[PDB]
RNA sequence: GUAACGGGGCUAAACCAUGCACCGAAGCUGCGGCAGCGACGCUUAUGCGUUGUUGGGUAGGGGAGCGUUCUGUAAGCCUG
RNA sequence: CCCGGCGAGGGGAGUGAAAAAGAACCUGAAACCGUGUACGUACAAGCAGUGGGAGCACGCUUAGGCGUGUGACUGCGUACC
């Protein structure tokens, strides 16, 4: 089944795909709690019920795994005017992993 | 008449295609199995048969 | 040195030699001529001279009379170019660089 | 009491002159380049990354358009169906559905022909 | 990776069969156009090599909306000077649609070369089903 | 040289009225980050987290720095 | 010692730590000129790039959708002083 969610982006396009996302918020370290996405499921989708809501029904939402929520990134990002230079900047974040079970 | 900057590199390089020379491609005739030149007989003896320039 | 014979100035350009070189390769040798000897282009009056020079350092520094061999290379140097003057529109279109190479022909074994 | 340029002379050039592209004639060969051509390397690439955000929207609703109206309602009542929603509002970009998941795409036209008033 | 598909160098090629015998005329260009490059075609990235592969029919009828049945410029001057351009209204074209009319897509093409590539190659006629002197096989 | 819709092309793809929907900017919102000021939470030279807000602007003023040659720290440290 | 005009020039051998120090001789950059290879390229218009981008040549990894080169096609789009 398809998967599908926003949470800082609509990053939710692939099925389960176990793809990066945001933090929790505390605290990252991995393990988990059971954290039920929410219905914003395309009805999953995937069936020869494709629905066009995502709404099919009450409840539909799938577990966070909670893979690895860690890493940064880098990035430059130096801008520079005609007699200056901000030049010497740097700002990221984790983005946890997330796996996903089913939908 | 004057030209202001002109690129030596790549630039003329490219008009130099033009300008590569050629090949010619042409036989030996019965006599000579060589030579020839290019449409000649033979210059050894200059004859394509017999007495023409120096022959027998 | 595996027999060679190469060249320096005299003066013919690069490219202009380097285009000849390329009609003579892997066989070669018993192509002392023929192959160079029925193209005019003074590149080829040159490398076939430094050629012989070549095949001919095969009853000096090595044996192996000339019959065999192969000429495994062949390559062209770009070699100190001369510099001059040209008289033109008041003296701004004026370079001239005479150029010129060498050869440096090879005969190895196949 | 040695200014004696050719010391960092050289790296300036050399900095500069040092890209790879070439782009043509004059435009990596000679120090003419640099502030002429890298410099509107510089100023077109500032435009370019930012204004091209919209480049792809407009080829999202592009194919959304091109997509959705296919099987009833044009993209202009297609994301007004989609407005209305509780949650149902997954904007586009993975908008692209109807490349991959043709069946979720139709299924969602429904999501919005259906939708609409 | 890099994400772009590749040109697979006009991987597949759908055939399809329109009718023409319509009422759209010139609207139909545009549902023509789009499909010999990348319309209902999501992946093969487009911009690159590419294309469909559909057939008109008929087409003989066709009246656009307005009078446009008896205006449309068309002239196809030649390298002649001497004064030519050859001027003729719709309907005095439309009695053998040729390079012309039913043609209007080549102008809603890339033009200049690929965009070439599929030009007539469509194929038009004019007279539907007979004696389909265009491939038989497979349709839609 | 079309050249008095930007082109196409339009009988409504014009206009008039009525209403809904959609596109649309660096505008606003969301998320992260930077800096100044008022506050808030406290902590309390102080400072940091929350928050409200301010941050278009050549001449020009102010404030921070890099990297280079040379001097101290250096017959110390690095090196055939 | 060998090619050559008892040329020029070079190729070996030997000197040397090195001749990738040979007298043009330290280090030897740039313009500029070539040979080789990968890709693009002979129906296509313009400051030659930039944004998108397929293909191809290699390189990827126990796929995982990537790195390097080149860049068809396409939106833009008249150098610096
Ligand atoms: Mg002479
Ligand atoms: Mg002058
Ligand atoms: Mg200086
Ligand atoms: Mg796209
Ligand atoms: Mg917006
Ligand atoms: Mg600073
Ligand atoms: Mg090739
Ligand atoms: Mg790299
Ligand atoms: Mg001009």
């Amino acid at each position: 089944m398809y998967a599908v969610f926003q949470s800082g982006g609509k990053q939710h396009r692939v099925s389960e795909g176990q793809t990066v996302r945001l933090e929790k918020l505390d605290i990252a370290t991995g393990e988990t709690v059971e954290f039920a996405e929410v219905l914003m499921i395309a009805n999953g989708e995937e069936v020869k019920i494709g629905v066009p809501f995502v709404d099919g029904g009450v409840i539909k939402a799938e577990v966070v795994a909670h893979g690895r929520g860690e890493k940064v990134k880098i990035v430059k990002f130096r801008r520079r005017k005609h007699y200056r230079k901000q030049q010497g900047h740097r700002q990221w974040f984790t983005d946890v992993k997330i796996t996903g079970i089913s939908a | 008449a004057v030209q202001q900057n002109k690129p030596t590199r790549s630039k003329r390089g490219m008009r130099r295609s033009h300008d590569a020379l050629t090949a010619v491609t042409s036989l030996s005739v019965d006599k000579t199995s060589g030579e020839k030149h290019l449409r000649h007989h033979i210059t050894a003896d200059g004859y394509y048969r017999g007495r023409k320039v120096i022959a027998k | 040195m595996e027999t060679i014979a190469k060249h320096r100035h005299a003066r013919s350009s690069a490219q202009k030699v380097r285009l000849v070189a390329d009609l003579i390769r892997g066989k070669k040798v018993s192509q002392a001529l023929d192959i160079l000897t029925y193209t005019n282009k003074k590149a080829a009056v040159l490398v076939k001279k430094v050629l012989e020079s070549a095949i001919a350092n095969a009853e000096h520094n090595d044996g192996a009379d000339i019959d065999d061999l192969k000429v495994t290379k062949i390559f062209v140097d770009e070699g100190p170019s001369m510099k001059r003057i040209m008289p033109r529109a008041k003296g701004r279109a004026d370079r001239i660089l005479k150029r010129t190479s060498h050869i440096t022909v090879v005969v190895s074994d196949r | 009491a040695r200014v004696k340029r050719g010391v960092i002379a050289r790296a300036r050039h050399k900095k500069i002159l040092k890209q790879a592209k070439g782009y043509y004639g004059a435009r990596s060969r000679v120090y003419r380049v640099a502030f002429q051509a890298v410099i509107k390397a510089g100023q077109y690439a500032y435009r370019d990354r930012r204004q091209r955000k919209r480049q792809f929207r407009q080829l999202w609703i592009a194919r959304i358009n091109a997509a959705a109206r296919q099987n009833g309602i044009s993209y202009s009542k297609f994301i007004n169906g989609l407005k209305k929603a509780s949650v149902e509002i997954d904007r586009k970009i993975l908008a692209d559905i109807a490349v991959f998941d043709k069946v979720a795409f139709t299924a969602l036209v429904e999501k919005a022909k259906a939708a609409l008033a | 990776m890099k994400t772009f598909t590749a040109k697979p160098e006009t991987v597949k090629r759908d055939w399809y069969v329109v009718d023409a015998t319509g009422k759209t005329l010139g609207r139909l260009a545009t549902e023509l156009a789009r499909r010999l490059r990348g319309k209902h075609k999501a992946e093969y990235t487009p911009h690159v090599d590419t294309g469909d592969y559909i057939i008109v029919l008929n087409a003989d009828k066709v009246a656009v909306t307005g009078n446009k049945r008896t205006d449309k410029v068309y002239y196809h001057h030649t390298g002649h000077i001497g004064g030519i351009k050859q001027a003729t209204f719709e309907e005095m074209i439309a009695r053998r649609p040729e390079r012309v009319i039913e043609i209007a897509v080549k102008g809603m093409l890339p033009k200049g070369p690929l965009g070439r590539a599929m030009f007539r190659k469509l194929k038009v006629y004019a007279g539907n089903e007979h004696n389909h002197a265009a491939q038989q096989p497979q349709v839609l």
